[PDB]
């Protein structure tokens, strides 16, 4: 049966254990003799499942904290429309948003750094923003400061919300594991309420606020011209006037003649005319759609009235020759491991924040954000690295289910048992294939390089020469381009017009054009694959092979995250599932770098630049890209040294803390190889020696200082080089955008 | 930083605005900007796609040195552990492989230990450090003067 | 192989014997220590070098230790 | 020049970490500190907590301030 | 049910797939020279050497430095012929090294099995790789690859 | 002996270049120093420093040469 | 024969021969009981 | 202006040093 | 040095060379290291007690 089921009050909130740091851990609360107790504190503090052994109490953690973090979300959405609503140039952005660079911030004028209040338009000056906001609100269809003003109330009022709800579930009701463990229901209510609603009423959102707004915006009327939305919602006529197919009302659609609503639930693909972003009338039936289909799916598993699914039938039904049990007993351990539905999670929503990212570009969705050049590079790179980030910390979850939650008396013949017995095969046909691509797509790279230094230009891999054309690429490019009609009949324009078509141009700028794939963008993708290979491996090798190996038969009892095993066996360095999440992280910024370069010089050279009146388009750097991009001399120069010109000659200019912050990434970058190429015994003793000196004056810390534990200094070493390295591209992104654009 | 400031100096006297020098060295933004990214111009236009000169050979040897500085970093941060249960699976692959475990080691196929790993990225690093600024110097002094 | 071996500052605690991973050590008796043992090293052909005795082990500095020496199959772990 | 005075420099540092390295295998391998009793040597390593500890403190002034003036300056 | 132990035997290092342990697999494996039985160690060598050297031929023929030029066949010839000789002497080294001069009745695990393995290879990778050439130079389709 | 001449305008070659791998552009692009054949041109300065000892021909350099191989022996 | 032919004789010969030469003389040696 | 004479006298010199540190080479290795 | 007394420290491979604790119990069966002392201090290892002979501790005033 699902039913609710809580405790009440159980915990009494006091101010008694906020004094007692370390309370949650029972090695901890005893006090800091050294050190290192501070950092345990930290690196254990949300680590709910080893501070008790109760399923129950650790569910109530998370879904308190769950909430914690929606408040802090809607605290940070009701901060952006507040500072849109009050330190923003959006109307003088609505008046003409092809001219003024938008902005949303303000610095105050104390060491001079009123200069990065740089003269962004519309007689404002402030720091121009790269994050979309703007362009939000206009497809949402906001015209005022006072509507980004009651924005923010809202924001404010949910994440006050948020903030009580954990709160209470945590101190007042907290539900029990029984309520935690409804997967069915909880899925069915999040498919069918959460998702199928939410794009429901943003449907409704879109028909009767957006798009009668946006048609009018187009159309030129004046934002102060424009009526209101509740205009709009209570006056039919004049919304039959846009649309003219609401004087029909929704008779159509509870008799099914859906195509009277044709005029504003339209199949028509492509990019508007006026705003170069997607048809929001497009997005309205999409919404539409997928509210429908969302529904749907949320009535497929078994509640209380004996209709639907039981996901463990399936499971253990879905098994095969090759693989023995099949998923008998996944049902067990994705209700009972927090950690292996994290780990899924974590996956599912890195590849859905990169496949976010691709088709945010290709498909620009909101009015200007496609002629807004520095929005488009800043949020395709953003949710490339969210994307990555996250697939490693699935990873890492994954390592830490297998150390933790793993039980082979409930895994037995099942896949997970099976990956585990021939893990061996897995890795080592993996490394031959990361080999393999690593050879046959650098060593291209290098071998151009060779050619060219020597002369043998007719040697090289290029379109001029020896040529490695993608034709399944081009061919499914130009599928796409001909399905209009064929393929989809009734969508009048491609999807995207990156596969091909006609140049879409906004303001005398291009919004979207054909991508062309050569030579030089065969290479880069292998590269892509030979980079994601190589980090997959790092993850899976260390997630197959934490609980034990020929190395270390004993594994998981040393833990998910333990330094190494001693000096013998030749060296047992770096040998957790840990330190693979480590390495794979070093490898996931290689893999996200080399992809954000590539989009920023593609785009570039390919795709951006303002098209004159022969209709003929300038891009930013003129096709560098083709004959450049083929050896690593031409990523050096003709991508890194030209343009990072824009970031070292800001100073003096709003763009001078984009320079600061590019030297200041630089510094963390280095600071980190202290770190990393370093051990704790050097530290240990240089303090033993500062200890004397502070000894000497009789006084020293009652916390002895300790050097960082060794997997403390790797993770000092990996997040400084991240943010370092992830500072660094975006300093030189921001500036050289801003200012190209 | 002995070399970089020499070479800086020297190269600005020599052309004779040594008020770049005087200007731009009280800043790091002004070596990084005047100083290495003025004058790697020649040395990455020894090859390009429009041709090549004798500073060609020099260009090839920064982008190696660049190469060899970046595959110390691999020995200086990834330890043994890993790589040893890798080359573990590496092995048995090798001897379950048919027509080629007709081949056999004859010394066991182990990681590197770990003073060795430390000193081979170490090495790695110096010639990386060493090539790329004999490139730099060089190629840039020649291709200004 | 590596070299290990125990001093007199021995406790009896056993802990060193306990925390190997092989078979290495072992407790024999004494007189110089409340428990009237001691730990020996009779097997230190099979020892690897993991230092686990050395980390299970209370005294100031250690009474055990391991000095790691020629590398055999055993000593570097080889499974195969 | 530049070719010959980078050469050199990178000889003479070289030659320092390996003086520097010589010195400690020596202490290592063939110091005696019966033979050594009291004198210079065994001076330097009785006080060596005094030296490594003001050597790290010039250390950090050095660093600490030439690196504040050149981000001020930046 | 398509996975099983190895010979039985579930503690050693392999497992029986299909693709390790089918019929077809084990009739081919079996089939082949290196494995095929009543092959001297010298008819082994000499059937896997016909057989590499007449595609190594390719490969230098067609992206080889002199690929552009009238003599881009008998360079790839000659660069394979080289190409067999730095891997004879590999395979000689490899016999000298690894197997001592006991008589084990030329297994080709054998010194003298190796040697005769690794003399056959020679002499068939270079009659393999002059056979290619010879094909190449006298077969129109060979040098345009269809074209 | 072409250096000891104009010093000042002459380039020091080091040695000659037989490398089978340069195309016809990088044999043209190496070949300076006066000379017929891809060259590197000397930056260790010992064109400078023998010429400042004394040595003027090729015949000095080559005897200094056999010299210092007697010296070797 | 003249020097100029030296280059063309000695460059393979330093490069390639005494190369291979030397690595299997070493692994013979090396691997050797 | 360097002979072939002149080089082939270089070449002979240089391997009478060849064997000489062929010797020495094998009085070290001992 | 009797039980319940501050001894300093004279094992030049202690972790509380020089440095003073409080000594615990004192076994008069005679092992080779009778005396128990206490610290304050933790070691790197984690362990605040250790076994000492009588000749490498000196009471303090
Ligand atoms: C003339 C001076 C001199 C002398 C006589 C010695 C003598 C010695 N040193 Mg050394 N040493 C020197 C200078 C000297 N050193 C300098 C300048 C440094 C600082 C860099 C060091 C640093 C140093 C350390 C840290 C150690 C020694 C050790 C030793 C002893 C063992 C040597 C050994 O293992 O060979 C090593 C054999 C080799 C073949 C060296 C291989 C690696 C070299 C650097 C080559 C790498 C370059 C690469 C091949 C180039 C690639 C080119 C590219 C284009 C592809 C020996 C007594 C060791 C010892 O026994 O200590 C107790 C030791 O631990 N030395
Ligand atoms: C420093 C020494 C050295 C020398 C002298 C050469 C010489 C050569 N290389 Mg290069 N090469 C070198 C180092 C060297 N290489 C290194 C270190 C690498 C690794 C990066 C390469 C990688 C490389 C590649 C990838 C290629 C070359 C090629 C070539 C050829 C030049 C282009 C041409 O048209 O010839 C080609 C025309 C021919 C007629 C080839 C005839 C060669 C004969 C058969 C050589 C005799 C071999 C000999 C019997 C072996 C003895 C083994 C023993 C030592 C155990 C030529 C044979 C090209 C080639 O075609 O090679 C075959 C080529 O594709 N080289
Ligand atoms: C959660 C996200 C977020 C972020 C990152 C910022 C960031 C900023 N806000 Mg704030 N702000 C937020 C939410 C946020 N705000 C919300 C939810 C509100 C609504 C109440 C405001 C209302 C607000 C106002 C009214 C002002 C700012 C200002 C500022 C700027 C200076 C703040 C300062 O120096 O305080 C330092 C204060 C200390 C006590 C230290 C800074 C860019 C100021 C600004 O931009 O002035 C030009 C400013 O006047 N914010
Ligand atoms: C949850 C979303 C939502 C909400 C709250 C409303 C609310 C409303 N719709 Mg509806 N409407 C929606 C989604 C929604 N609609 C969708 C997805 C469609 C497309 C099929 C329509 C199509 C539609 C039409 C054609 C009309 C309404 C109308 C109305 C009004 C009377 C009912 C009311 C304001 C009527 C009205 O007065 O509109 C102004 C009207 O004629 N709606
Ligand atoms: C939904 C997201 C999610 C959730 C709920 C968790 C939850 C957890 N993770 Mg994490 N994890 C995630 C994503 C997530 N992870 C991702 C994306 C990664 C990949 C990087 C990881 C990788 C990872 C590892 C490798 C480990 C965990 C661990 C843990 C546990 C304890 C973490 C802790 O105590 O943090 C407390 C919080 C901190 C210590 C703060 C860390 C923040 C650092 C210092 C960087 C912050 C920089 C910041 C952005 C500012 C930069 C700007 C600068 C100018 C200041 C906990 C169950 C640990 C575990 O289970 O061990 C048994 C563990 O070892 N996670
Ligand atoms: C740019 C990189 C970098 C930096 C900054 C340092 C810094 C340091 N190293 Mg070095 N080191 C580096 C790379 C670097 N290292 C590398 C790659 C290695 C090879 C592994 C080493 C290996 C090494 C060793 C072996 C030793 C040092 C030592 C030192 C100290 C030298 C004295 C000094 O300059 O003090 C001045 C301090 C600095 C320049 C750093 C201060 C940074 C900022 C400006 C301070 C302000 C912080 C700010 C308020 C934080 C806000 C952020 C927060 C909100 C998160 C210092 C801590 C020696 C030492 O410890 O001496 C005491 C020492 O023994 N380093
Ligand atoms: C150590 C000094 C030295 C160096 C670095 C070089 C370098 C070179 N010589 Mg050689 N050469 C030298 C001395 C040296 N030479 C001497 C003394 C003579 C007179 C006998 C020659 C005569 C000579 C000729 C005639 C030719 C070269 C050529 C070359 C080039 C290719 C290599 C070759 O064919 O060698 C061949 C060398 C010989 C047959 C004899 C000399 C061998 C020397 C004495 C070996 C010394 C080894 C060294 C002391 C220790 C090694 C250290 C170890 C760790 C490896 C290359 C630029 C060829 C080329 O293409 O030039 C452009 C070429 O045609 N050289
Ligand atoms: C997806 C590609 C699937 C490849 C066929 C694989 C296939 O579809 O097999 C599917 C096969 C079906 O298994 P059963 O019918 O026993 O299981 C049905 C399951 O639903 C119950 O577990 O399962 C296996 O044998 C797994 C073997 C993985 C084979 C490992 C090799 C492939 C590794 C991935 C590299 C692929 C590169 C391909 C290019
Ligand atoms: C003469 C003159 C002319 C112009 C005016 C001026 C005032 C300059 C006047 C005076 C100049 C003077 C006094 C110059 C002073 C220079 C001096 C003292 C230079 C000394 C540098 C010292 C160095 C490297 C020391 C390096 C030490 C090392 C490796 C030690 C290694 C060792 C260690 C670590 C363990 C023991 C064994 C060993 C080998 C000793
Ligand atoms: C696995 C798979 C999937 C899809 C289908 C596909 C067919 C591609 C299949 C793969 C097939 C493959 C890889 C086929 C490759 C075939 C090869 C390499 C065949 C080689 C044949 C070699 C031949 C004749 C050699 C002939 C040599 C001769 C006379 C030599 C003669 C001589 C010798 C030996 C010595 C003295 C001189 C003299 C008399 C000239
Ligand atoms: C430098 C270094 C140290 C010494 C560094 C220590 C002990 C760090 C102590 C720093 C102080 C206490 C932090 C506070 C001051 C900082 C300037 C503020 C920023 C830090 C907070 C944001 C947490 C290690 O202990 C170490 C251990 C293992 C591998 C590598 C290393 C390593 O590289
Ligand atoms: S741990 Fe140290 S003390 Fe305790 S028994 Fe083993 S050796 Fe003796
Ligand atoms: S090192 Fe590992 S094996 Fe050798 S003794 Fe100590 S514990 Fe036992």
């Amino acid at each position: 049966k699902v039913s609710i089921t809580v405790d009440k009050d159980p915990v009494a909130t006091s101010f008694e254990k906020w004094a007692q740091p370390g309370h949650f851990s029972r090695t901890l609360a005893k006090g800091p003799k050294t050190t290192t107790w501070i950092w345990n504190l930290h690196a254990d503090a949300h680590d709910f499942d080893s501070h008790t052994s109760s399923l129950e109490d650790i569910s109530r953690k998370i879904f308190s904290a769950h909430f914690g973090q929606l408040s802090i979300i809607f605290l940070w959405l009701s901060g952006m429309y507040f500072h849109g609503a009050r330190f923003s140039n959006y109307s003088a952005w609505l008046s003409n948003p092809t001219a003024v660079k938008p902005s949303a911030q303000v610095v105050w004028p104390i060491v001079g750094q009123e200069v990065l209040n740089g003269d962004v338009g519309g007689g404002f000056q402030g720091v121009q923003i790269t994050s979309g906001f703007f362009q939000i609100w206009r497809a949402s269809g906001i015209t005022s400061e006072v509507e980004l003003y009651w924005c923010a109330l809202a924001g404010l009022l949910m994440s006050g919300l948020m903030i009580f709800a954990g709160w209470f579930h945590y101190h007042k009701a907290a539900p029990k594991l029984e309520w935690f463990q409804n997967a069915e229901s909880m899925l069915n209510h999040h498919l069918s309420g959460l998702l199928g609603l939410g794009c429901l009423s943003w449907a409704g959102h879109q028909i009767h606020v957006s798009l009668p707004i946006n048609k009018l915006l187009d159309a030129g009327v004046a934002p102060q011209e424009i009526p209101l939305p509740h205009e709009f919602l209570v006056n039919r006529d004049l919304m039959a006037q846009l649309y003219p197919s609401f004087s029909k009302g929704l008779v159509p659609f509870f008799t099914l003649n859906w195509s009277e609503y044709s005029d504003f639930l339209t199949f028509k693909g492509g990019l508007n005319p006026v705003t170069g972003g997607l048809w929001l009338s497009d997005t309205a039936h999409h919404h539409l759609a997928l509210a429908v289909l969302f529904i749907v799916a949320g009535h497929m598993y078994r509640t209380n009235w004996g209709i639907g699914h039981s996901m463990k039938e399936i499971l253990e039904a879905h098994k095969g020759p090759f693989t023995g049990e099949g998923h008998k007993g996944l049902y067990e351990v994705l209700i009972t491991s927090w950690h292996a539905q994290l780990s899924i999670n974590l996956a599912m929503l890195g590849s859905l924040s990169i496949i976010i990212a691709h088709h945010m570009y290709a498909m620009p969705p909101y009015p200007y954000i496609a002629t807004d050049y520095p929005t488009q590079l800043s949020l395709f790179t953003h949710h490339m690295w969210i994307g990555g980030f996250c697939v490693c910390g699935a990873a890492a979850h994954a390592g830490i289910f297998m150390v933790r939650d793993y039980n082979p008396a409930q895994n037995y013949n099942n896949l997970l048992d099976r990956v585990i017995r021939h893990r061996d095969a897995i890795i080592s046909h993996l490394n031959w294939i990361c080999i393999f691509l690593g050879f046959h797509s650098f060593g291209l790279y290098i071998h151009n390089d060779t050619m060219r230094a020597l002369g043998r230009t007719q040697d090289m891999f290029s379109d001029t020469a020896i040529q490695l054309k993608p034709v399944f690429a081009q061919w499914v490019q130009n599928i796409h381009t001909v399905a209009p009609g064929n393929t989809t009949p009734n969508a009048l324009a491609t999807a995207s017009y990156a596969f091909g078509g006609n140049v879409v141009s906004v303001g005398n700028k291009v919004a979207m054009m054909p991508i062309s794939l050569g030579t030089a963008d065969f290479m880069v993708h292998h590269i892509h694959a030979f980079t994601i290979h190589v980090t997959v491996l790092i993850l899976l090798k260390g997630v197959l092979f934490s609980r034990n190996s020929r190395l270390i038969p004993d594994k998981a009892n040393l833990g998910f995250r333990f330094p190494c095993d001693g000096p013998g066996r030749g060296g047992t360095c770096q040998s957790s599932a840990w330190d693979s999440v480590f390495l794979g992280l070093f490898w996931m910024y290689n893999c996200i770098s080399v992809v954000i370069f590539h989009f920023s010089w593609k785009m570039q050279s390919d795709v951006w630049g303002t098209v004159q009146a022969d209709n003929t388009v300038t891009h930013i750097t003129g096709g560098n890209f083709a004959q450049s991009a083929i050896t690593i001399n031409g990523w050096l120069r003709d991508f890194l040294w030209a343009q990072a010109s824009q970031v070292i000659q800001s100073y003096g200019s709003s763009l001078s803390a984009y320079g600061l912050i590019f030297l200041g990434a630089h510094f963390i970058w280095a600071f980190s190889l202290m770190f990393l190429f370093s051990g704790r015994g050097y530290w240990q003793e240089l303090i033993e020696s500062v200890v004397w000196a502070h000894n000497k004056l009789n006084f020293a810390p009652a916390i002895q200082p300790r050097a960082l534990s060794i997997t403390q200094g790797r993770a000092v070493g990996l997040a400084h080089y991240l943010l370092g390295g992830i500072g660094t591209t975006w300093a030189f992104f921001l500036a050289r955008i801003i200012s190209v654009g | 930083w002995v070399t970089f400031y020499w070479h800086w100096k020297h190269v600005t006297i020599w052309q004779g605005n040594a008020g770049q020098f005087n200007e731009s060295s009280t800043y790091i933004m002004g070596w990084l900007r005047d100083y290495l990214w003025l004058n790697s111009s020649p040395l990455i236009n020894g090859y390009n796609p429009f041709g090549m000169n004798s500073l060609a050979v020099w260009a090839w040897m920064f982008l190696f040195g660049h190469l060899i500085w970046a595959t110390g970093f691999m020995f200086l941060i990834s330890w043994r552990g890993y790589w040893q249960e890798l080359i573990e699976t590496l092995a048995w692959a090798h001897e379950r492989t048919p027509l080629a475990n007709l081949v056999r080691w004859k010394d066991k196929p182990v990681a590197l230990s770990i003073v060795q790993a430390r000193l081979v990225g170490l090495i790695h690093f110096t010639v990386g450090y060493v090539f790329t600024y004999a490139a730099f110097v060089i190629a840039s002094t020649t291709g200004k003067f | 192989s590596h070299a290990v071996k125990v001093y007199d500052t021995c406790i009896g605690c056993t802990q060193c014997v306990r925390a190997c991973p092989c078979d290495v050590l072992e407790m024999v008796s004494w007189d110089g220590c409340k428990a009237g043992q001691i730990a020996s090293a009779p097997r230190t052909e099979d020892c690897i070098g993991c230092k686990r005795c050395e980390t299970a082990c209370p005294t100031d500095f250690l009474s055990v230790r391991v000095y790691l020496g020629g590398e055999t199959t055993r000593s570097m772990g080889l499974a195969y | 020049q530049a070719a010959l005075y980078t050469h050199h420099q990178y000889i003479a540092g070289f030659l320092m970490v390996g003086a520097f390295a010589h010195g400690a295998i020596f202490f290592v391998r063939d110091y005696d500190p019966e033979q050594n009793k009291n004198n210079v040597l065994a001076r330097m390593l009785e006080h060596k907590e005094a030296i490594i500890s003001h050597l790290s403190w010039v250390s950090l002034f050095l660093g600490f301030h030439t690196l504040g003036l050149y981000i001020h300056n930046d | 049910q398509f996975v099983k132990p190895y010979n039985d035997d579930p503690f050693v290092g392999n497992l029986a797939t299909p693709v390790s342990t089918s019929s077809f697999t084990r009739s081919f494996l079996s089939n082949l020279p290196a494995y095929r039985s009543g092959l001297s160690p010298l008819l082994r060598g000499l059937e896997i050497g016909m057989t590499h050297g007449y595609f190594l031929v390719g490969p230098f023929y067609k992206l080889g430095p002199l690929r552009n030029s009238d003599v881009a066949l008998i360079s790839g010839l000659f660069s394979s012929i080289g190409l067999i000789i730095i891997l004879a002497a590999c395979l000689a080294i490899y016999g000298v090294v690894s197997f001592n001069e006991d008589d084990n009745t030329d297994s080709l695990q054998t010194s003298r099995g190796w040697k005769q393995f690794t003399s056959g290879w020679l002499v068939g990778s270079i009659g393999g790789a002059s056979f290619a050439y010879i094909l190449i130079s006298n077969i129109v389709f060979l040098q345009t690859s269809g074209l | 002996e072409q250096w000891v001449l104009n010093p000042l305008k002459v380039k020091p070659v080091a040695h000659a270049i037989w490398d089978p791998h340069f195309g016809q552009p990088a044999v043209k692009a190496f070949t300076k120093g006066g000379v017929f054949y891809p060259v590197n041109i000397a930056t260790s300065g010992v064109y400078h420093w023998w010429y400042t000892i004394g040595m003027r021909t090729n015949n000095d350099l080559y005897a200094g040469s056999l010299f210092l191989l007697f010296l070797s022996g | 024969m003249t020097a100029a032919y030296l280059p063309s004789i000695l460059v393979p010969l330093i490069g390639l021969i005494f190369p291979g030469f030397v690595m299997g003389f070493a692994f013979i040696y090396i691997e050797q009981e | 202006m360097i002979s072939d004479t002149q080089i082939f006298v270089a070449l002979i010199l240089a391997l009478v040093s060849l064997v000489l540190a062929i010797r020495l080479g094998t009085a070290l290795y001992q | 040095v009797k039980r319940g007394s501050q001894v300093r420290i004279l094992r030049k491979e202690s972790y509380w060379y020089q440095d003073v604790g409080t000594v615990a119990t004192i076994d008069t069966s005679g092992i080779r290291y009778p005396v128990v002392v206490r610290f304050e201090k933790v070691s790197y290892s984690g362990v605040n007690t250790n076994n000492f002979s009588l000749d490498e501790v000196v009471e303090v005033v």
